[PDB]
């Protein structure tokens, strides 16, 4: 195969796997990760709260 | 004469006393306060439309 063809598929791969890391970002979303270390309050909402 | 009549002058007079002693007390606080509920779900739509039911 040429090198082109390979210079196009290996391309498309690395533009998948950005694909992927953009979906990993958000499912690490959901997962509220606390952004600093302290102490932590109450919750102002509950289980069963929609929010956006 | 006469008509001196001396009262006594020393009377060392009375007073009421108690013994206090030691005790344990526990000691407590009353503060205001509202009550809560364990889960609140506020229903709000995650789509767009009409109510049908």
């Amino acid at each position: 195969v040429s090198k082109q063809q390979y210079a196009d598929a290996n391309a498309a791969y690395l533009q998948s796997k950005a694909a992927v890391e953009q979906a990993r970002i958000n499912l690490r979303y959901t997962k509220v990760l606390s952004p600093i270390s302290g102490r932590i309050g109450r919750s102002a909402v509950t289980e069963g709260a929609l929010v956006t | 004469c006469g008509k001196s009549e001396a009262p006594p002058p020393a009377q060392t007079p009375e007073v009421g006393i108690v013994t206090l002693e030691a005790q344990t007390v526990t000691l407590n606080t009353e503060l205001p306060g509202r009550t809560n509920a364990f889960r609140i779900a506020e229903v709000r739509p995650q789509v767009n439309g009409i109510i049908l039911k």
